[PDB]
């Protein structure tokens, strides 16, 4: 199950 | 920017018997950037019939990608695996020892 | 501090293209719009990653269009505005998943500029009753006959906005219930004891900030342009 | 036995042919279910593992949603690199990112990651604690401080405890008779004269699963290290894990030579002497 | 699949504990919000929960989460007039972090304060034969309809705080512009 919200660098 | 050279082993995944069904294996692990063209031989043809694994990566950040066919291994056929990588001047060739 | 909206009010006519523009907390890289209308939760409108826009709603009509050109101020765009956009427009910015929200943008279409109307305010005077029974004394303020329902009501004691003893109605009150398109009435109350109110020198201000017309719009008719404009009605105090 | 779930994913940028490449992969262990390339034609998450076919059309449909989004957030990640590092957008740079979790026998939650690489060199990871970040450059400690103040670390805590290893009880139900197995290695030594004088010994282990292996050579119980030939671990493309390790050895000293296999499915180490 | 429920109205006591009671779409979201919105605009965030946590506390906030049932919900302390407004629960909704919302529930806080009920007429202070009527001081408890002639204005009840001397009152307005009109019958209080 994949994460839902990649953060931004 | 980080570069790394490949190591390649061409490798049955069965113990050789001349005549009896395997597959070939040219692995290419250790290596950065991700480009790579990688071919195996028979007798110095390109094998047409050539899969390979989906681009993964280990814990040091380096690639690694399984090449392989099915083929009946004889006596006299003669198998390699050609890599080219930005950190080669020129393809290197691997020949196929039973043994390693 | 906030996230910022211009302007805090619009009222174009229906048919008419109008622009609003969000300005998000310094280098908040993800903006979102919603749409508010009274009684209900916002509704997602479109989602702004830097420059990219990457998701977007279907309650979107062609007419919406929404920009960030440069991953800062976005701007949203309806064309030909048709009476079902009154709304309130909401833009919100997070660094990753907490969101914060602006003062939005409260639109009204309407058919035609003359349905605005600014304010009529009057205060009221308390009840001798009231001063007898309670010792204290309460002010009603009222402003009627306002279009649209963009009011802010204070009041202003020897110069100073008082922070307690005020009431005003939560909601402004149609003057025809029944119908969309109806102008409105709001009451509020100031309550002082009744030795405050009975001292003739002190000074009672009801304060209605209308938010109307701009400078840019136009207007053919003879009474004033319903303008942006404070209307205020006063009272001093009495010893009767 | 403990497992794990692992993620990764690749963006590779080329200037002047487009957008940049995704790929991404799951594993659980050493075994791949799922696959995403944005230079496929489906535009999928697509099984990779014959027991990933078994979920429901929810689970294809979500799964290939979050990973589009992780695609385009990859994307942006390219961007404010090579603002960060003041680089031409002229190169090709790869950004590398891996998450994932582990658990134990009983299925608790045992360890979480959530870590990146630019240009094939750490960047940034959340810390084992959960709670804060390991920065590897003045580039990564701006991403540091910024994510310190959007909590990340927080609410990526809270998709490591919950969502993923809620994925991971489920492949390890649903992938039981593949994923709880362990195949042990099979052993075997090999003598290859090279001179009169000298042979090279070849200490083998083939048909394992979990990946991880231990090969060591001793000569009268001493470790030999700095003279063993030691290949990377290797697939066999069935599903299990080939290795060798080689010392060279004076023509006569054979028996003084001993070969420790350490691996997860032998209930104790292995001990080989050139008997044969 | 289906929205953020929320109640749309909730009655409270000055002092009485306020819950309210949320259920959202997605077991897998991984925090939780509480906005809140006074007269105007201006949606605050009040509070938040991530989802590997059972509780938070916040002064005189609490939120209580259960992740396998998909229930939230707000629980204030001490509840203050102060604290009426509109309250939504917000849920991220798919692979953003865009929100969907509740309805939004009205939080309503009645004073505990002993009703002294009277009707009184104020006069335009521009020297007018204009009136208003007050309603006030008359019991939280009070159904003041709108009810009427379409001729006759009736506010609803709102609360006003006279900080100085701790007296907080309900009150509601009427007008109209009627020959006929007295403020005697103006009021229509239906209290239980």
């Amino acid at each position: 199950l994949w994460m839902r919200l990649l953060p931004l660098l | 920017m980080i570069q790394r050279t490949p190591k390649i082993q061409v490798y049955s995944r069965h113990p050789a018997e001349n005549g009896k069904s395997n597959f070939l294996n040219c692995y290419v692990s250790g290596f950065h950037p991700s480009d790579i063209e990688v071919d195996l031989l028979k007798n110095g043809e390109r094998i047409e019939k050539v899969e390979h694994s989906d681009l993964s990566f280990s814990k040091d950040w380096s690639f690694y990608l399984l090449y392989y066919t099915e083929f009946t291994p004889t006596e006299k056929d003669e198998y390699a695996c050609r890599v080219n990588h930005v950190t080669l001047s020129q393809p290197k060739i691997v020949k196929w020892d039973r043994d390693m | 501090t906030g996230v910022s909206q211009d302007p805090r009010h619009k009222i174009t006519k229906r048919g008419q293209n109008v622009t609003f523009r969000c300005d998000p907390i310094s280098e908040h890289n993800r903006l979102y719009w919603y749409r508010q209308t009274l009684g209900q939760g916002p509704e997602f409108l479109t989602y702004f990653q830097n420059e990219a826009q990457l998701e977007k709603s279907r309650l979107l009509s062609d007419r919406f269009s929404a920009e960030r050109p440069k991953g800062s101020f976005s701007t949203l765009e309806i064309q030909r505005t048709e009476q079902g956009d009154s709304a309130m427009y909401l833009c919100a910015s997070s660094l990753h998943h907490e969101q914060y929200f602006g003062p939005g943008t409260r639109l009204t279409v309407t058919e035609d500029l003359k349905n605005v109307f600014p304010p009529e305010v009057a205060v009221f005077e308390p009840s001798e009753a009231e001063i007898s029974h309670t010792q204290k004394a309460t002010l009603v303020c009222l402003a009627t006959g306002f279009y649209p329902d963009h009011v802010e009501l204070s009041w202003w004691v020897n110069g100073k906005e008082v922070h307690s003893g005020v009431c005003t109605d939560p909601q402004p009150l149609k003057e025809q219930p029944a119908l969309n398109d109806s102008r409105y009435a709001l009451s509020s109350r100031l309550r002082v004891s009744a030795t405050f109110w009975q001292d003739p020198r002190n000074h009672f201000r009801c304060q209605v900030q209308f938010y109307g017309l701009s400078e840019n719009d136009e207007w053919t008719q003879d009474r004033a342009k319903p303008v942006t404009q404070i209307v205020s009605a006063e009272a001093w105090g009495r010893a009767d | 036995g403990s497992h794990s779930m692992r993620y990764f994913s690749t963006s590779v940028s080329r200037p002047g042919r487009g957008e940049p490449r995704f790929i991404a992969v799951g594993y659980v262990d050493d075994t791949q279910f799922v696959r995403f390339d944005s230079d496929a034609a489906s535009q999928r998450m697509e099984p990779r593992a014959p027991w990933i076919e078994q979920e429901g059309p929810e689970y294809w449909d979500e799964e290939t949603g979050k990973v589009k989004a992780h695609s385009q957030t990859d994307r942006e990640n390219l961007r404010i690199a090579l603002r960060y590092y003041n680089q031409s957008e002229a190169g090709s740079h790869t950004l590398q990112m891996m998450f994932g979790c582990d658990v134990g026998s009983d299925g608790r939650f045992l360890r979480g990651y959530h870590q990146y690489a630019y240009d094939g060199k750490d960047y940034i990871a959340l810390k084992e604690d959960l709670r804060s970040w390991t920065a590897a450059d003045m580039a990564a400690q701006i991403t540091k401080r910024k994510w310190e103040a959007a909590h990340v670390a927080e609410q990526q805590r809270a998709y490591l405890e919950g969502t993923c290893v809620d994925g991971l009880r489920r492949y390890l139900e649903n992938g039981k008779e593949t994923l709880q197995r362990t195949d042990p290695p099979k052993t075997h030594m090999t003598h290859h004269p090279i001179s009169d004088h000298e042979a090279t010994l070849r200490c083998w282990a083939l048909g394992f699963y979990p990946a991880e292996i231990t090969l060591t050579w001793q000569r009268d119980g001493e470790d030999q290290t700095q003279d063993t030939e030691l290949v990377e671990t290797r697939p066999a493309g069935d599903g299990t894990f080939q290795k060798w390790a080689a010392v060279v050895v004076p023509s006569g000293e054979e028996q003084r030579y001993t070969c420790h296999v350490q691996h997860e499915g032998l209930p104790k180490p292995l001990t080989l002497r050139w008997e044969p | 699949g289906e929205d953020v429920e929320q109640s749309l109205f909730l009655s409270v006591r000055e002092g009485d504990s306020s819950v309210i009671n949320c259920t959202y779409t997605d077991s897998s979201s991984t925090y939780l919000y509480w906005y809140k919105q006074e007269p105007g605009a201006g949606l605050q965030l009040l509070t938040y929960i991530f989802s590997n946590m059972d509780m938070k506390q916040d002064q005189r906030l609490t939120v209580l989460l259960n992740k396998k049932d998909k229930h939230l919900s707000l629980r204030i302390a001490d509840t203050q007039t102060g604290d009426s407004a509109i309250y939504f629960c917000a849920e991220p909704s798919g692979n953003t972090g865009k929100l969907i919302f509740g309805q939004g529930t009205t939080l309503q806080v009645k004073p505990i304060q002993n009703p002294d009920p009277a009707v009184y007429q104020l006069r335009d202070s521009k020297s007018s034969d204009k009136s208003v009527c007050l309603f006030t001081d008359f019991d939280s408890q009070t159904n003041v309809s709108q009810s009427k002639d379409s001729d006759v204005y009736i506010t609803d009840k709102c609360v006003l705080d006279m900080r100085s001397m701790d007296f907080k009152s309900n009150s509601a307005v009427a007008w109209s512009n009627k020959s006929d009109f007295a403020c005697a019958n103006a009021f229509n209080n239906s209290i239980i």
